């Protein structure tokens, strides 16, 4: 991919006391044309992992196929694959990061930014970022595209350091994610009203709330503007 | 410009039953004239090949066609005819389509069986340009075209053919900066070839 | 941007979206793109914001002076001033403008001035990056001498589609209704025109 | 170059002019532009002349080999397929634009091929710098189920329009008529409207006009 | 399909003088065009015949910075990324 | 183009070719490359024909105004300075000029000033200008003497232009010679290279590499 | 914005004793399209002078109009006196060089009889630089036309037979009719080998009896 | 270009314009852009003609081999092959393709592969430079499970507007009706679809 | 103006035994978007003159205003202006050519190609072309844009030289013009079905047939074409 | 809005070598641009510190010509205008 053509704008996620929350809108934009509205950019890879992908949609589908093949190959000659020696979030993220870096070094990058979120089998939350250049990092809150600027401050207000993770409950994190998605809808031209949200909890497993709606929009103040200047 | 760096002229004409091919002798590098004896007319048996363009490619193709025509002569036991030589030159030039020699070649000769005069021209990459009257190539291509068009007429005798081609080359070269320093005219017949050096301006 | 003007039986309805963007960022989501150049003459800004605002202020100056010296101008006078200013500076300027107004002798009139600086009267005009997506809808749905409610619904549907398809268009749909009765501001919020 | 193809009630007729120009200079006045791909498949090309010659020669050799292999008359679509695959392989760097017309057991065919490997079916086609002038006549006068005579007249007149109205097109008109039931008729210089103006004087010089430094006899 | 930039905020500014005001670095003065007959005036046609040391370390181009940017001046990005 | 001018005991010898060229096409072979400012002042144009011809014709009018006002001829230094200043004020505008202002004045003797597009002005005893200047130098510097006879100086200028015409593609045509004397300039005629070359080869025996 | 073009025309001036001939094709071109078959580009300028401004057509028209204005003003001032060929040459030089840095891309030729009654041809470059010539072709097919005219009108590279290249053929005068024949043949060759020439040949003859116009057909393909 | 596939109650109707431009010139005004890649699978071509035709021939080869070795392919198999070819050569290729087909189990299916090389199932798809002008119309007029005649009229109106507004779209409107009954070629001439 | 934004494609014209016929389509195109269909590009300037204009539509309207001002200022202090000393086609064309060339010289060109067609008071037909560069010429047939290539051969087949003008009647020339419009509509992507036609006749004056339709289109052969190759 | 050239017949082509095949004219070989520490090797910082004739008169660049074009080869425009 020398240039992206059809793109998904942003993915936002954060870790809370017992798991991680990840969300992304369902809109793939062809330039400024909001062309495709039914795109799913949260890719579950198990009961303990969800992969959020941004950037080129074709490369996103290629990466999704890679993840399906990862699971299929893991299942081979692995009688324990369903309970232990299953694919941890760390293995998925490391494979994806290796692939991304190899593509970058070959001057044929996958034009995506990927957030792999989940919980390790020992219960420790996993949340890492990787982009087309192979740059990877971890943080209590991660975001992509305009989320890295618009949404990420709002999430950081909730958990500004590792010490705040145990203090953060499911409801607080989910409300923060929904408010951040609403703000992104307000200010991001590439964003959409519909978005998917996935919650991976060390106790209750993966919950995947698809096609949610941005709600409680504030527009009634717009009536009091009558032009520029006078 | 590789095709204009060294200059040089080649012109071929057909008489009633003879052909004449002539060329200028200047070899240079843009302004500076280097040598006055760089003969651009080569012969492989009874077929004559004149090559204008980058001098390195002129020498390289002279060597290549010497090799190929000698092998043809040996394994065929016969000299390559002007038509077959034209096809050979066209095929050899196109082999370098994306790395081409910067040359305008000009074939002239008489077919040994039919006795019919034959001439043909090419571009850098082997586009065969067969004509029944005359062929022109080099830095003074347009001057030669106009001059030959004005002077040429069909069925010239060898003497009148010589005068026509020599005058065309002389007057064309006198109006081309990168051409001159004398010229050589070949009058080719079914039984003999006459080579003549023309007196002209040495500037 | 999604500008639109539609003449109807009792006048002309001028409408626009409220989203302004700098690249992918929505720098202003409630902006008002309809400008009152004169009492019954309203223009819509498209293209460069700076050029359009400068042209609007110059035209307001010229039309105020025209009103003081020669009486009330018509929509045509306003659009002619727009035309001269845009054309004499067409290399520097990058503004396309729709001019709509109501004068009793002519009722509602609409002129559109594309980026080249030419003048065209049309029964209705659509401008902006979002207009490209509603050329077919507006062409097949426009009718002469629509009623006020029919025109309002038509503009609502057209700008709804333009907002749906254009990432650079969005926010509230604002309209100004120019008629003998007066000028009426209308505003329609996303939950109202998106559920059509 | 002005090339046209015209399908008619029982075949196809392809015509072209004969002027050949390098830059603004007429290198050859009577260049033959219609090339055999087979006895009943003929083509004429534009763009880089050398590439058109090389590609048509290659395709003709391969098609005759395949006809001998299969013991069948070549299909026009076979030439189309092979030619456009070859053109595509180089991504347009061979720069050959062609109109290929022919007759085969499946009927009379007329195609065009572009340097990048795209092809089109057509009832009448034009190509070369004179493509627009010839296409104007083809649009104005083409009809369904032209007779052979009308088809020849129409193609010849379109080529004449290109000759008269385009600089890079002139001299004579070549025509080739492919018909379903019988052999192709190649009409070299079918029309010769551009005859040569006579010389006002014969400019032959008296023998001895040129000055000669040396004379020699060459052992060929 | 490009996005609208109504404010010209992302609008970016012959080649540009790297350092405006100084004519000694002006492209038309640093590399003046030769005379139409310089080929006849001089024999070969021509009137005439770095940074970083041993250590591999790894300025902006005035042609892609906004018009208001002055090379070497203090500039704060107005809208961010 | 090839032009040369050298001072010697008998005055100045100015020699120039005639060829003018536009690319490979030789536009003409009879270009007059000496502009005759006044009966004692002589311009030698090279480079761009239009610039040199026009501006030295204008220099002629300036010279005429000079005699009319001050009743004495413009000095070679003064005329060359006017031309140098003018050409300098159009530096970077595209002027293509190479000019030797050859003249004779009672209070200056024989004098040559080289002037060109880039604003330079050089007083000197020998100058060669044009694309063929190096070939002319090769002969002048190897044969020049101050005390050459008038016939020998004329022949030296003719031969020096002939060498450049032979070796330089843009310097053929014919050789025009001028002799700037104490009482004016004398035009010693036009010599066609196509005949001068053979005459010189026969008489000197030089150009032994040239067939004939 | 490229402000220049090339309308593909050719002009030819020939001078001799008793006459001067200025011939040029009537074809007008833009790229590979024929604009018109008959657009004269050699003009009878009055005062027994003929002018042509072949090259870029718009600049040719502009320069011709400017020269008409200048010669008319010369008539206004100098009591309607006849303008000489050298005066016209200097006028056109000043017109051309007045736009040194935005030149008229036209190769101008003026032909006529000089103050001594002998034929004269002046030729200009786009910047100026007029040279009086015995013959001078110009335009698209100048390179095709001119060498043949050298060979025939000046007998260059021609020597008397039997002298073995020592005695040149003497340069006897060509009569006006012979010059017309040479011009016709040269333009026929230029038409035949150059795509931009072949519509129609117009010839203006200048002599003491006055300007005389003749027109001849060309191939027009 | 303006191509358009629309699933409906009995199957899918694929339609396109017949104009092919090369610059402002119309090098072919009656071209047929619908391509039969299999018995009940018809792709349609947008973008570079050379790229699209090469992809179509490669897909025909692959799907013929698939039919001979593994049984009849579905529309999904065909579009998957299009996906692999377009994506693994996305740098060289510039083709955007619509794949429409009829399967007894799935009935009518439509997949669109935009220039980037992704796959999307849609009830209806529009592509080509002329489709931009009918995004609003098709969105506001499409319905699930239309009848055959309703779908034909819908495609007719949509491509009529696309042809009206796009200079690079025109000529006859051809359609292929894929249904259990078979495949039906339809053709509508300018005097028919332009007077709607 | 440095670039044309909204443009009218082509104008054609020819002179017949008694006058001149000129036609032009009514479509102004914004790039490939056939945006404005009601534009009038034939500008009558009298009973003896009509001006056809192509290229930028805004510059066309400017030129139309210039022609209106010419007509207005000619009548000042001109008691004979309505029958003699009226504006001839030659005067209109010369003024337009001067303006166009001057604009060219100032590097601020009018991106138009203008055909001024009419009849002089002596009855001689006037038909001349002028474009943005100031290039002017006359011919029995003139065309602009794609007309110079598509239409002009068709018109030349009718009147190939000045000798053919007296042989050409009104009906023959009008049929030729209408056929040229049909061909241009077929093959010019910027063209439209609707076109205006103006006839200036030395006897019957200016006839101005507006909003004509292209008729007798041939499309029924398109049903047999079955795509590329097979 | 562009005009959707389907055949790529209007398709036109580091800067292109004006004379393909000859590496002596390749931009990467004519101007190799030195090395990262050239400034430390050579004190200056650099290892290395027209055809127009006498008469003014009014080939194409490969970058502005179709890919199939070869400089100096016989070429015929497939459609012309």
């Amino acid at each position: 991919t020398q240039q992206p053509i059809v793109t998904g704008t942003s993915v936002i996620s954060m870790k809370y006391d017992n798991g991680v929350i990840i969300a992304a809108d369902n809109l793939g934009s062809y330039g400024s044309l909001l062309r495709f509205n039914g795109v799913e950019r949260l890719i579950p890879v198990g009961d303990n992992t969800v992969v959020g992908i941004s950037g080129d949609i074709s490369d996103m589908q290629h990466i999704e196929r890679l993840l399906k093949d990862l699971v299929t190959e893991n299942a081979y000659d692995n009688p324990l694959a369903d309970a232990e020696e299953a694919l941890e979030p760390s293995y998925i993220f490391e494979y994806l990061a290796t692939v991304m870096y190899q593509r970058r070094s070959k001057m044929n990058p996958l034009w995506n930014a990927i957030i792999v979120a989940g919980v390790q089998s020992n219960g420790d939350q996993f949340l890492r970022y990787v982009n087309l250049l192979g740059v990877t990092y971890s943080s209590p809150t991660l975001a992509t595209g305009f989320g890295a600027h618009m949404a990420n401050p709002l999430l950081r207000k909730v958990v500004d350091r590792e010490s705040d993770i145990p203090k953060t409950t499911v409801q607080v994190a989910e409300e923060a994610i929904v408010n951040a998605m609403r703000v992104l809808y307000y200010r991001d031209a590439r964003s959409s009203r519909n978005f998917s949200l996935a919650i991976i909890d060390k106790n209750t497993g993966l919950t995947f709330k698809k096609n949610l709606q941005v709600e409680n929009m504030k527009w009634d103040f717009a009536k009091d503007i009558k032009g520029y200047g006078t | 410009d590789p095709s204009s760096i060294n200059g040089g002229i080649v012109v071929a004409m057909t008489g009633k039953d003879c052909v004449a091919i002539a060329c200028d002798l200047r070899l240079g590098s843009q302004s500076l004239g280097v040598s006055n004896k760089f003969e651009k007319i080569f012969h492989y048996g009874h077929v004559f090949l004149g090559i204008t363009g980058l001098a390195t490619d002129v020498t390289t193709l002279n060597e290549m066609f010497r090799y190929k025509t000698n092998l043809y002569k040996l394994k065929e036991e016969r000299a390559i005819e002007p038509e077959t030589f034209t096809q050979l030159v066209s095929s050899s030039l196109y082999e370098r389509r994306f790395g081409p020699y910067f040359v305008g070649p000009v074939v002239a000769g008489i077919n040994s069986k039919s006795g019919k005069p034959f001439i043909a021209g090419f571009d850098l990459i082997g586009c065969i340009d067969e004509a029944k009257d005359f062929i022109v190539s080099g830095t003074a291509s347009d001057q030669l075209f106009g001059m030959c068009e004005s002077l040429y007429e069909p069925n010239l005798e060898p003497e009148d053919l010589f005068e026509t081609i020599s005058q065309a080359l002389l007057n064309a070269a006198d109006r081309d900066a990168l051409s001159g320093w004398g010229a050589v005219v070949y009058i080719i017949k079914k039984d003999e070839v006459v080579k003549r050096y023309l007196k002209m301006r040495q500037d | 941007t999604s500008i639109m003007a539609v003449t109807f039986k009792d006048g002309v309805i001028l409408g626009a979206d409220s989203r302004t963007t700098t690249g992918a960022y929505i720098a202003n989501r409630v902006t008002d793109k309809l400008t009152r150049v004169h009492d019954k003459i309203w223009c819509c800004r498209s293209g460069s914001a700076a050029d359009t605002q400068a042209i609007a202020d110059i035209v307001q100056y010229h039309l105020e002076l025209y009103t003081s010296q020669y009486g009330t101008p018509s929509t045509e006078t306003a659009a002619s001033v727009f035309k001269e200013l845009c054309y004499e500076n067409k290399d520097n300027l990058t503004a396309g403008i729709i001019v709509a107004g109501y004068d009793d002798k002519n009722k509602g009139e609409v002129y559109t001035i594309p980026l080249g600086g030419s003048v065209h009267k049309l029964p209705y005009a659509i401008a902006g990056s979002g207009s490209t997506f509603i050329y077919g809808y507006c062409d097949k749905n426009f009718r002469e001498n629509m009623s006020k409610e029919e025109t309002v619904d038509f503009i609502k549907h057209s700008l709804s589609q333009a907002i749906k398809w254009d990432g650079s268009s969005g926010g509230v749909i604002r309209m100004v209704v120019l008629t003998a009765a007066g000028v009426e501001r209308l505003i329609f919020y996303p939950d109202e025109y998106e559920q059509l | 170059t002005t090339i046209v193809g015209v399908k008619f009630n029982n075949g196809v007729v392809i015509a072209a002019d004969t002027r050949s120009t390098q830059g603004p200079i007429v290198a050859d006045k009577n260049c033959a532009k219609l090339h055999r791909i087979s006895p009943k498949i003929w083509c004429a090309g534009a763009g880089t002349a050398a590439d058109t010659e090389a590609v048509t020669q290659l395709i003709g050799s391969n098609i005759e080999l395949h006809s001998l292999y299969t013991s069948r008359e070549p299909r026009v679509v076979s030439a189309l397929q092979m030619l456009k695959q070859h053109l595509f392989k180089y991504q347009g760097h061979i720069g050959a634009y062609l109109i290929v017309a022919g007759v085969d057991p499946t009927g009379s065919h007329l195609f065009s091929i572009h340097a990048h490997g795209s092809t089109d079916v057509g009832y009448y086609l034009s190509l070369g710098s004179g493509s627009l002038a010839a296409m104007a006549v083809l649009e104005s006068h083409w009809k369904q189920d032209l007779t052979k005579e009308e088809a020849i007249k129409l193609a010849s007149d379109a080529i004449q329009a290109g000759i008269w109205n385009d600089l890079g097109s002139g001299s004579n008109v070549d025509v080739c008529v492919m018909e379903i039931g019988k052999d192709a008729e190649y009409l070299r210089n079918y029309l010769t409207p551009n005859v040569r103006e006579e010389k006002q004087k014969s400019y032959k010089f008296p023998r001895g006009t040129t000055a000669v430094l040396k004379e020699s006899i060459v052992n060929i | 399909p490009k996005f609208d930039d109504e404010y010209q905020a992302q609008a970016r500014q012959a080649p540009l003088n790297p350092y405006p005001g100084l004519t000694v670095t002006e492209p038309s003065f640093a590399n003046p065009a030769g005379g139409y007959a310089d080929g006849d005036l001089y024999p070969v046609g021509t009137s005439h015949p770095s940074q970083g040391g041993m250590i591999f370390d790894p300025a902006p181009r005035r042609e892609d910075m906004p018009p208001g940017w002055m090379p070497g001046s203090k500039y704060d990005e107005p809208f961010g990324p | 183009t090839t032009t040369l001018a050298f001072r010697f005991q008998g005055g100045i010898i100015v020699a120039v070719d005639s060829r003018a060229t536009a690319g490979n096409w030789v536009a003409s072979q009879t270009v007059k490359k000496v502009i005759e400012i006044n009966p004692f002042l002589l311009g030698t144009m090279a480079g761009g024909a239009a610039d040199c011809q026009f501006w030295e014709t204008w220099l002629g009018s300036q010279c005429r105004l000079h005699e009319l006002r001050e009743k004495e001829r413009i000095s070679v230094a003064a005329a060359s300075k006017i031309l140098s200043n003018l050409v300098y004020q159009y530096k970077g505008a595209g002027l293509s000029m190479g000019t030797m202002i050859c003249g004779y004045t009672r209070k200056e003797g024989p004098t040559i000033y080289y002037v060109d597009s880039d604003g330079t002005r050089l007083k000197g005893d020998i100058f060669c200008v044009g694309s063929g200047q190096t070939f002319a130098y090769g002969v002048l510097d190897s044969n020049y003497k101050w005390d050459l006879s008038v016939e020998d100086a004329l022949y030296l200028g003719k031969r020096s232009i002939l060498a450049a015409a032979h070796r330089d593609a843009y310097s053929g045509g014919s050789v025009n010679l001028y002799h700037v004397t104490e009482d004016g300039w004398i035009y010693h005629g036009n010599h066609d290279v196509g005949e001068l070359f053979w005459k010189v080869k026969e008489e000197e025996g030089s150009f032994n590499n040239v067939i004939g | 914005f490229n402000p220049y073009g090339d309308n593909g025309g050719t002009i030819l001036g020939i001078a001799g004793e008793d006459f001067a001939v200025l011939a040029g094709d009537t074809r007008n071109i833009t790229d590979y399209s024929i604009n018109s078959r008959y657009e004269p580009k050699v003009f009878d300028c009055g005062d027994n002078i003929v002018m042509s401004a072949n090259g870029f057509a718009a600049d040719g028209d502009a320069l011709v109009k400017r020269f008409k204005n200048s010669v008319k003003w010369y008539h206004f001032d100098h009591n309607d006196k006849k303008l000489s060929i050298n005066s016209a040459a200097r006028n056109i030089q000043h017109l051309l060089y007045g736009k040194r840095f935005f030149p008229y891309y036209v190769h101008t030729i003026i032909a006529g009889l000089d103050e001594d009654g002998k034929g004269a041809v002046y030729s200009f470059d786009p910047v100026g630089s007029y040279e009086r010539e015995q013959c001078r072709a110009g335009g698209a097919a100048a390179s095709l036309i001119m060498p043949f005219l050298d060979n025939q009108v000046n007998f260059k590279n021609q020597y008397e037979p039997g002298t073995n290249g020592k005695v040149k053929k003497p340069l006897k005068y060509l009569s006006v009719e012979e010059v017309i024949k040479l011009v016709r043949d040269s333009f026929t060759s230029a038409t035949e080998r150059h795509i931009q020439v072949g519509d129609g040949l117009e010839i203006l003859i200048v002599t003491k009896d006055g300007v005389r116009k003749e027109f001849y057909e060309l191939k027009r393909d």
